[PDB]
């Protein structure tokens, strides 16, 4: 029935990004609206294609736009957003309602540094 | 016998849930969704007994999507073929198989 | 006998406005919450399709390298008719790995209470 | 199949060959028809959630309450019998012949 | 391979269904059946159906106590029959066992086909699903939607439940 | 060391199961004007170990007529499950966490009644029997009601899950809220939990010992520890779905103090009703659960299910 | 009493306060000192997994900042 | 039995069947039966004895297993293919299991025995729903399965069903035993042409059930359940009778009344495949089925019995419940021969 | 896992509770101490005799009335749908209808033990 | 209308509670069809976002899509603030 075409390792291979779950739902929301077009542009490859073969560039700019994203935290409000995410990682249930002081402080640094 | 009471009156009193590939609630897809509609419009309109042999591969393929039958048979041959060389002592397997490897998000 | 009803009647009337308060607080935490998942979703999807592709891959040449000795093997063959992309069984994927990644993959979230 | 399907469908003629061969007592048979009732429940619930088929979710919930019915169904009639005979014992039920 | 859970459950359930189909007294019928109705919660439960596992668990212990009555009224003896009690009912249980292992070792030690088609084992993990989406859960989705898709259900099951109240006060009526 | 949260759960379970029995008999004691328990240890708190010490050092019989297999059986079933019904309940955390905790307890629950049948059954003798019938009449009694109750209330909750309800209730009491299903509720644990004025299958007057009559020693010990088991756990589970304690994350003993001191207060209530009333007729037991409570829980359901919906009320959680 | 019987309640309160600390403590040992992960769903579970995936010592509890990105 | 009981429960029956008879869905079929079934208990006990008691058991148990047959096969089917729709049955060993549990619910031998058992415990209002309404779902189900039928096993357990009930039709001296064996063979004829053509099928069952009808309700007319109190009815009424001999006739399939024309029709079917072999022997059997009704005929209408003397007072009152359908019921089971191309609206 | 190591666990000790009420005590067995207890005197008949049940019909009705518990559990999930009209309005048709069958019951003398 | 008074009060002084229920249950059948909340409800499910939103593909005729989530198209949730 014919053989599967599959991508090499080497073609697989990105900058990842590795920081938990805690440090990325603590920065959903600013990197939902920032890293917006990207991410929907491989949204829609991935639903118009039905094939993961075939998005691989745009999933590569994903990488590539949240890592940016991160280096703009970084460089920016490094310890607001440590002290937020802290928050956010010591709940069993991730929970945004029970850290809104954090939350502000870091809405405010991103307000006024970006 | 059939009295296609429903087809009548545009009822749809039971056709929702007669097909997999019908209006799931919130989107939820079947594990065989595409299989389905691929042999649903292959055989649409031409009736059962030209259906049963011009829609023969997508009935097939829509089968061994359901039950993995050749799946896993092949992986079945595989694994015999690696336990043999292993036994045989020519195998020399990887890292990542034995739980060694990188792994990534 | 009024006094004892109009009293439970009272406090019925409270908890259901204060209930109703703090259930449709709850229901845009709850919006909250899966918004945020909504804005993780593409990069989860990417390293998703990295990751099972790998795996496949990985599969693939271990496969080549095992099935050579047999005569008429094509490595790699499918064994759909069609030529799509099809949904990896995860027999397939954890198929040359230890039990304890298959356990894990299998029932790991079943099992974690 | 898996070993899984193979045992639930060997559940289900067992049952099946434990109602066609009454030994004496009318309720050892009615819990031969119940214990057809769970494995049918068993086996497509299986099947049900393997396939992801979302909407098939609530047959087997539908099949227990008619199992249900007939489970009633058939205490009222033993009830009758035992009333009759003061016993529960296919043996009596031969009033009627060929 | 992975633990044989789903193996040993099966096994278990057959033999219950095995200690009931001999018939040794309605009362170890019932037993049986609670410890079938048990074991297969608990494989459904590895497949993801929490619900209905609870749910055929619940109804089937309500309707082995309603039985637990009724073999105490009218399907008692001087001398309850157990498995070792009657050559009948021992030998039907052994005959039961033997054929369970014996299909067990036909199907296990080579890949034949029974009666419908052929198996090779491999345990149950192998045809899940690795699917990753969801804050909820599908089983229970498909379930609720009983109320929005299923309204023909609704009306019939409704309908049955009302005449089955009905049929059995007729049937039990007498005169 | 998860091990070890199984022992350090089970086991001062245990000990307070042994020390509600004294208090049990202090409380009804003084209710009675007199004192109860005061001379072995110094209040009576070297009573439940005495009263141990002792069931377990005499001989446990086996009766003639017994079926010796149900007979074993049915007290290793109670105390097994008396004690597995304690493994989903957040104090604030649970052992074990569930999506429907809820529905694990009506399921163990339903099961536990089979340790009274089969005792009953396989004691072989006529008030053993007569108390496992009138077993079998109070689930028929209750069992229909607590279910569609436990619905009615959860409707406010959005799920079955037993951790959800402590965030349900931040801010006011589920009692507030449904406090005729909190009636009902509680009349429905008296009965399910065989305690006066619905301890029928006991039937102290009427059937000697009942349905563990011919028990004895060690096996009739367990069957005690499995009721009184079943008393706290039933008294915290009241406690966790209708009286919520305020939890805070970084200190779980605040909760955990409110939690336990509002069960005992359910517990000690549960003594003082047994020491005010007399005991119901079987037949009544049923004729109240199902033309005087079904009738109610049923509008209580169709109003429960129509308020959160009128209110634009209705919970998260789907 | 009527204070007599208080000892025995004491004890009993002190009993049943032993399963709930035990538990969370026994938590916060395991889970890193930070409130053991809630999986109800597959998305949490895919989380946790992600985390021990990244946390390089296979313990999903290991968390890793904005130091692991360079 | 209150009669708006009795009402609400035969309407259940129909709504069981016809709920049978318009679903698309293998569950609501499912459930069509089970809540036929479940209506139909009752009614088979109206009046109580522990004959009824009895007949409503067996009947119970049958179709109790048939139906646990039935979702078996609706299960298997499933399995191999995920198909809800009443359709060509993908799967073979769930076809023959679906057979065999529909025949189990018809009646078909060999699941024959409980027939005349039912029959025999009932009333003769019983009976006559039994043998009529009872028959429209299982077959409405084989016609619309009939394309993926093996036609050996149908064959075989409809040429059973003639030969069974001609043989147990011969011993009889009961009524109700009589219309039981009737109701085995003429199922049989059913079932033969349902692999060739349904609407022979169809043909075959709307007479049968019109005879049948007629059968029962001039049994209802005149008080009997037996040859010898039937024998009495030619002191009381004689035109009942006549109208009752012509009725066997036509049962026995006499040409030129109305019961040869199934069979004349089938069997014209049956040689347009080649099957000549199994019409001839079908033929050859239903004449027993004539000789017991010509047996009955001699009994009841073309000699006289002897009579008692208290017949007399019979002889001054009149029938009060009268029957609106029994005369046209009469002529469509006698005088429709010549109408036969009409079978063409059918289809 | 943790769910079948609990049970285990508790199994456990229920079972080690009741080997060491068996094996640690001095047994002292007669047939006298053995025999079955009526309070001092020799029972008639056998307790294994039939034993009649006055609340059958309402044992059947309770089997009945216990599917529904199952056709009526989803609702908390059933009133997340978007067509709520549907859902309370099927809500409500099972509820009456469980209603109207008590009813019945209760009229027609069904929940009356039998004399 | 005056001997169903008497009725209702034979009814309350006999059997209070089968009279709680079914005003109960009439209540709960009859209030939600004159609420104006219902629809409130509908919405709030509406509004509760499961599944991942698709990014439809630009043709260059569709003003009524925001082409970013914070653009002024689009559905709003302003009313479920104040709410
Ligand atoms: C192949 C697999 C076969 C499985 C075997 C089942 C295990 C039981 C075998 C040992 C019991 C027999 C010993 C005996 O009778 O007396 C011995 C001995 C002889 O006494 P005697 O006075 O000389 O004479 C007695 C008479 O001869 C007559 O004495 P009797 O009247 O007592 O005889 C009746 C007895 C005799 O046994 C037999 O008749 C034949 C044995 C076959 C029974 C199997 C039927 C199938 C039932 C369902 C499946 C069960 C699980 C099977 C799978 C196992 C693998 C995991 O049968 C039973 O009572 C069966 C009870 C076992 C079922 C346990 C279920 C627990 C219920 C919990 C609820 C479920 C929750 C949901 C899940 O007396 C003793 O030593 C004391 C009693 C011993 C009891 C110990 C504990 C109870 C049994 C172990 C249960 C383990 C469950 C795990
Ligand atoms: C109105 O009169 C009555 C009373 O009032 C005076 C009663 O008390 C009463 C109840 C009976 C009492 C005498 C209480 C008897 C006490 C129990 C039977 C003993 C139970 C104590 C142990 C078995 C519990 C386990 C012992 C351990 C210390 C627990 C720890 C477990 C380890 C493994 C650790 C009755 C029935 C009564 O009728
Ligand atoms: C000609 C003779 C007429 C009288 C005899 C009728 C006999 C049958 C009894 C009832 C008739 C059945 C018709 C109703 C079929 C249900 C489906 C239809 O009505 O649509 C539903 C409309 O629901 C309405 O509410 C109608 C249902 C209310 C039924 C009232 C109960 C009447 C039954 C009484 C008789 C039954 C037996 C006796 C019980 C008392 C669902 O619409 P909607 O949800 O938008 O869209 C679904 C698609 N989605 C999921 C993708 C969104
Ligand atoms: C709370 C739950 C967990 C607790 C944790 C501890 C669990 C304890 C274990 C449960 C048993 C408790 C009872 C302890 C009493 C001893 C019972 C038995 O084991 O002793 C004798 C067992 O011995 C046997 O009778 C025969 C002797 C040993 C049999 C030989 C088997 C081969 C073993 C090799 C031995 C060589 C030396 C061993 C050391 C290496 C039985 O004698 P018997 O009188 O009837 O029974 C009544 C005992 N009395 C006298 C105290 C009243
Ligand atoms: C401000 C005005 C309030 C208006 C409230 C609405 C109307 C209230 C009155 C309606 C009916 C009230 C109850 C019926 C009248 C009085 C009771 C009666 O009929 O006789 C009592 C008698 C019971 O006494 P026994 O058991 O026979 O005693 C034997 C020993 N001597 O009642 C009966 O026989 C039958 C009772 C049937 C109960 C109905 C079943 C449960 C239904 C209620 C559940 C929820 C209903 C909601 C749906 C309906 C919505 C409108
Ligand atoms: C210490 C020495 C150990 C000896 C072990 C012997 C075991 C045995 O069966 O002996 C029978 C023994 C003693 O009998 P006697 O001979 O009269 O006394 C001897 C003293 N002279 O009887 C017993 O005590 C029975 C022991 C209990 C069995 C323990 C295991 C049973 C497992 C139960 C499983 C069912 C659990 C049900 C709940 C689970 C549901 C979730
Ligand atoms: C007896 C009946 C046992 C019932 C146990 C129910 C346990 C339960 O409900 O928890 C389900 C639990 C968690 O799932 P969720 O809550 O949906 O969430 C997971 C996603 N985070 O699932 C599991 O862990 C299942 C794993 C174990 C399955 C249970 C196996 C128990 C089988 C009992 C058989 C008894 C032994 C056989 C002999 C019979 C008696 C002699
Ligand atoms: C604005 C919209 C709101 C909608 C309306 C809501 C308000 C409705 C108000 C009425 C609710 C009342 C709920 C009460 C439910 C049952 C009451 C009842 O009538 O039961 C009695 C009996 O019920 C009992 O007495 C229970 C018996 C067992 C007693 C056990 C001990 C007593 C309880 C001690 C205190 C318990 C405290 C309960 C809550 C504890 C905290 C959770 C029936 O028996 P009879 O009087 O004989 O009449 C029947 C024949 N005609």
């Amino acid at each position: 029935p014919g053989i599967v075409e599959l991508p090499t390792l080497e073609d697989l291979k990105v900058q990842e990004v590795k920081v938990s779950s805690s440090v990325l739902k603590a920065a959903a929301h600013h990197y939902g609206a920032q890293c917006d077009k990207p991410n929907k542009e491989f949204m829609l490859c991935r639903w118009e294609e039905k094939d993961p073969r075939r998005c691989l560039e745009e999933g590569k700019l994903v990488n590539q736009c949240a890592l940016d994203f991160f280096r703009q935290i970084k460089r920016h409000c490094a310890e607001p957003f440590t002290e937020y995410w802290t928050c956010i990682d010591y709940s069993g249930l991730q929970l945004f309602r029970h850290c809104r002081k954090q939350q502000a402080k870091f809405d405010e640094c991103v307000l006024d540094k970006l | 016998p059939f009295f296609d009471v429903q087809k009548r009156l545009g009822l749809d009193l039971d056709r929702w849930m007669t097909i997999q590939s019908a209006e799931q609630p919130h989107k939820i897809p079947g594990r065989c969704h595409a299989f389905e509609k691929e042999w649903i419009e292959c055989a649409h309109g031409i009736g059962g007994i030209r259906a049963e042999k011009e829609c023969k591969i997508e009935f097939d393929d829509f089968v061994e999507c359901l039950l993995r039958q050749k799946t896993m048979k092949r992986l079945s041959a595989i694994k015999r073929q690696r336990d043999k060389l292993i036994k045989e002592g020519k195998y020399t397997p990887p890292p990542h198989h034995l739980g060694k490897e990188d792994p990534r998000p | 006998g009024y006094s004892m009803f109009a009293v439970g009647i009272g406090t019925l009337l409270f908890g259901y406005w204060s209930m109703m308060k703090w259930n449709r607080e709850r229901r845009r935490l709850q919006i909250e919450d899966f918004e945020a998942r909504i804005a993780l979703m593409p990069l989860f999807q990417a390293e998703k399709d990295r990751r099972v592709l790998q795996m496949l891959r990985e599969n693939l040449e271990e496969e080549a390298i095992i099935m050579k000795d047999v005569p008429d093997w094509k490595v790699g063959e499918s064994v759909f008719h069609t030529t799509r992309w099809v949904t990896p069984m995860m027999g397939e994927l954890y198929g040359l790995r230890t039990n304890e990644e298959i356990l894990s993959a299998t029932y790991g979230f079943i099992w974690y209470t | 199949m898996p070993l899984v399907y193979m045992n639930i469908i060997m559940a289900f003629a067992i049952a099946l060959a434990g109602l066609l061969m009454y030994r004496s007592h009318l309720m050892s048979s009615l819990l031969c028809l119940e214990g057809m009732m769970l494995s049918l429940f068993i086996m497509s619930t299986l099947i049900i959630l393997n396939t992801h088929f979302t909407l098939a979710n609530m047959m087997p919930i539908i099949l227990l309450v008619f199992a249900a019915c007939e489970a009633a169904l058939g205490l009222s009639l033993l009830v009758m019998v035992s009333n009759t005979y003061g016993t529960d014992y296919v043996q009596n039920l031969n009033l009627l012949q060929c | 391979m992975t633990m044989y859970i789903a193996f040993i459950l099966s096994t278990i359930f057959v033999i219950g269904f095995v200690g009931f189909s001999s018939k040794p007294s309605p009362i170890y019928g019932g037993l049986g059946l609670i410890v079938s109705g048990g074991v297969g919660c608990g494989i459904v439960l590895n497949f993801g159906g929490s619900f209905l596992g609870l749910m055929v668990f619940l109804i089937y212990l309500g309707g082995m106590l309603v039985v637990f009555g009724y073999t105490t009224a009218m399907a008692t003896e001087m001398y309850p029959e157990v498995w070792v009690s009657n050559k009948t009912v021992f030998g039907a249980f052994v005959s039961g066992l033997m054929m369970e292992f014996c299909m067990v070792y036909y199907a296990l030690k080579e890949e034949e086909v029974e009666i419908i088609f052929k198996f090779n084992g491999l345990g149950d993990w192998v045809i899940y699903d690795t699917g990753d989406s969801g804050f909820f859960s599908e089983e229970a989705m498909g379930i609720a939607a009983l109320y929005s898709y299923g309204t023909w259900l609704v009306i019939v099951t409704g309908w049955s439940l009302l005449i089955g109240v009905v049929v059995i006060m007729e049937i039990t009526r007498g005169n | 060391m998860f091990m070890i949260n199984i022992l350090s759960l089970i086991i001062p379970i245990l000990l307070a199961v042994a020390f509600l029995t004294l208090v049990e008999r202090k409380v009804l004691g003084y209710m009675q004007l007199r004192k109860g328990p005061n001379v072995v240890g110094p209040y009576g708190l070297l009573q439940p170990i005495a009263d141990a010490l002792k069931l377990f050092t005499k001989e446990p019989l086996r009766p003639a007529t017994s079926s010796i297999s149900m007979f074993i059986i049915a007290p290793i079933l109670a105390l097994s499950l008396a004690l597995t019904m304690w493994v989903p309940l957040p104090m604030p955390y649970p052992l074990i966490n569930m999506n429907l905790g809820v529905l694990f307890m009506l399921a163990m629950s339903s099961l536990a009644v089979y340790s009274i049948l089969w005792s009953g059954w396989a004691s072989n003798s006529k008030y053993a029997l007569i108390g496992a019938l009138r077993a079998v009449a109070q689930t028929i009694s209750y069992e229909v009601t607590l279910a569609i109750i436990l619905l009615s209330v959860l409707l406010m909750n959005g799920s079955y899950t037993l951790s959800t309800l402590i965030t349900t209730q931040e801010h006011i009491w589920m009692i507030f809220t449904s406090w005729p299903l909190a009636m009902m509720w509680f009349i429905s644990t008296l009965a399910e939990t065989n305690r006066a004025p619905f301890d029928l299958t006991e039937g102290e007057s009427e059937l000697v010992s009942g349905f563990n009559v011919e028990y004895a020693a060690g096996p009739f010990a367990m069957f005690f520890m499995a009721e009184y088991a079943n008393i706290i756990m039933m008294n915290a589970f009241t406690a966790i779905l209708f009286l919520g304690a305020s939890h805070d994350p970084h200190t779980p003993e605040l909760y955990t103090i409110n939690f336990v001191l509002k069960t005992l207060a359910l517990t000690i209530t549960f003594l003082w009703i047994r020491a005010s009333y007399p005991r119901f007729r079987y037949d009544q037991l049923m004729h109240l659960l199902w033309k005087s409570f079904l009738p109610l829980t049923l509008a209580l359901c169709m109003w429960h299910i129509s308020l959160p919906i009128m209110t634009a009320s209705i919970p998260p959680q789907s | 009493m009527w204070f007599e019987i208080l000892p025995g309640i004491a004890v009993m309160a002190a009993c049943l306060f032993i399963p709930g600390m035990a538990t969370a403590h026994i938590h916060k040992f395991t889970n890193g000192g930070k409130e053991k992960r809630v999986a109800h769903f597959s998305y949490q579970w895919n989380l946790m997994e992600r985390d021990r995936r990244i946390s390089g010592v296979n313990r999903y509890h290991v968390t890793k900042g904005l130091e692991n990105i360079d | 039995m209150n009669p708006i009981i009795y009402t609400t429960l035969i309407m259940t029956v129909m709504s069981g069947t016809m709920l049978v008879m318009i679903s698309s869905h293998w569950l609501l079929i499912w459930i069509g039966f089970e809540m036929n079934l479940l209506a139909m208990i009752p009614v088979l006990m109206k009046n109580f004895n522990p004959r009824a008691t009895e007949a409503a058991t067996k009947y119970f148990l049958t179709q109790a297993t048939a139906s646990m047959m039935l979702m078996m096969a609706i299960i298997i089917n499933l399995l191999y293919s995920g198909q809800w729709t009443i359709t060509k049955m993908f799967n073979p060993v769930a076809m023959t299991m679906m057979t065999m549990a529909l025949a189990m619910k018809l009646g078909l031998s060999p699941f024959h025995f409980w027939v005349p058992e039912v029959t025999q415990g009932i009333s003769l209002q019983a009976g006559l729903l039994l043998l009529t309404w009872q028959k429209l779902a299982p077959l409405s189900v084989l016609c619309q399965i009939s394309q993926s039928i093996n036609p050996n096993l149908m064959l075989t357990m409809a040429m059973l069903s003639i030969l069974i009930g001609g043989w147990g039709g011969l011993n009889q001296t009961q009524l109700r035993k009589i219309m039981a064996y009737s109701s085995i063979a003429h199922m049989g004829w059913m079932t033969a042409v349902l692999p060739y053509n349904t609407t022979m099928t169809i043909l075959n069952l709307l007479i049968y059930i019109t005879m049948t009808l007629a059968m029962f309700m001039l049994l209802i007319h005149s008080s009997a359940t037996t040859t010898l109190s039937l024998s009495h009815t030619w002191n009381k009424m004689p035109v009942i009778t006549s109208l009752m001999m012509v009725t066997l006739l036509s049962m026995g399939g006499l040409p030129p009344l109305s019961g040869f024309m199934p069979k004349w029709m089938i069997i014209q079917e049956m040689t347009k495949n080649e099957s000549i072999i199994m019409p001839t022997l079908m033929a050859m059997t239903a004449l027993l089925n004539l000789y017991f009704y010509m047996r009955l005929a001699y009994s009841s209408s073309l000699t006289m019995f002897p009579s008692t003397n208290n017949m007399k007072m019979k002889w001054q009152f009149e029938h009060t419940k009268q029957m609106k359908l029994l005369p046209t019921m009469i002529v469509l089971s006698t005088l429709v021969l010549p109408m036969t191309p009409a079978l063409s609206s059918l289809n | 896992m943790n769910i079948m190591l609990t049970l285990l666990t508790n199994v456990t000790l229920a079972s080690l509770l009741v080997l060491i009420a068996f094996w640690l005590p001095q047994l002292n067995a007669y047939s006298e101490k053995t025999s079955p207890y009526e309070c001092g005197f020799d029972p008639m008949g056998s307790a294994r005799l039939p034993f009649s049940m006055k609340f059958f019909l309402v044992a059947i009705t309770f089997l009945l009335f216990d599917l529904e518990i199952a056709l009526l559990l989803p609702l908390p999930w059933a009133s997340q749908t978007n067509n709520l009209k549907t859902m309370l309005t099927m809500a409500l048709f099972l509820l009456i209808l469980l209603a109207a069958s008590l009813a019945y019951e209760w009229t027609q003398k069904g929940l009356e033990w039998a004399e | 209308a005056g001997r169903i008074a008497s009725f209702l009060k034979n009814a309350w002084a006999k059997e209070p509670v089968l009279v709680a229920s079914f005003a109960i249950g009439g209540l709960a059948i009859i209030l939600p069809s004159l609420s104006p909340y219902t629809n409130y409800a509908i919405r709030i499910n509406r509004a509760t976002p499961y599944n991942y939103p698709v990014p439809l593909r630009d043709d260059g005729n569709m003003p009524d899509v925001p082409s970013h989530p914070q653009d002024p198209q689009g559905p709003s949730l302003e009313w479920l603030k104040n709410l």
